[PDB]
């Protein structure tokens, strides 16, 4: 889909998830998806905010967590 | 800019306005335009440039 493809940079985030994701080196969402609730947990400096956060940014393009995709990117 | 106004205010003139000095308001101008220049927010506008 090109929306996971997308850069992380125009999902709306703040700064800190910008940072947190840096550390995490996570440029597209497709293989983002695939990453479960921990392996965003695992992130330096991360807490509950920035996951809710991320959440609720992929709900709102109908997206979260955990999902499969094949050859990808 | 003068939008919806009359003549425009400087960057000095804007900062006295409410409460600031003109650094201050220089950095709030700098945050909307980073803000318009972003995606999202920035569709309509593109249009009306139609470049």
């Amino acid at each position: 889909d090109p929306i996971l493809l997308r850069p992380v940079d125009d999902l709306e985030l703040t700064v800190r998830s910008a940072n947190c994701l840096k550390a995490e080196a996570i440029h597209y969402i497709g293989d983002l998806v695939q990453r479960t609730e921990v392996e965003l947990l695992k992130t330096p400096n991360l807490g509950k905010k920035s996951l809710t956060e991320i959440k609720d940014v992929l709900a709102s393009r109908g997206l979260s967590l955990g999902m499969r995709l094949e050859n990808w990117p | 800019f003068g939008i919806d106004m009359n003549t425009d205010y400087t960057l000095e003139e804007v900062g006295k306005q409410f409460d600031v000095t003109r650094e201050r308001i220089r950095q709030i101008e700098a945050k909307a335009l980073r803000k318009l220049r972003h995606p999202s927010r920035s569709e309509v506008l593109r249009s009306f440039l139609d470049d």
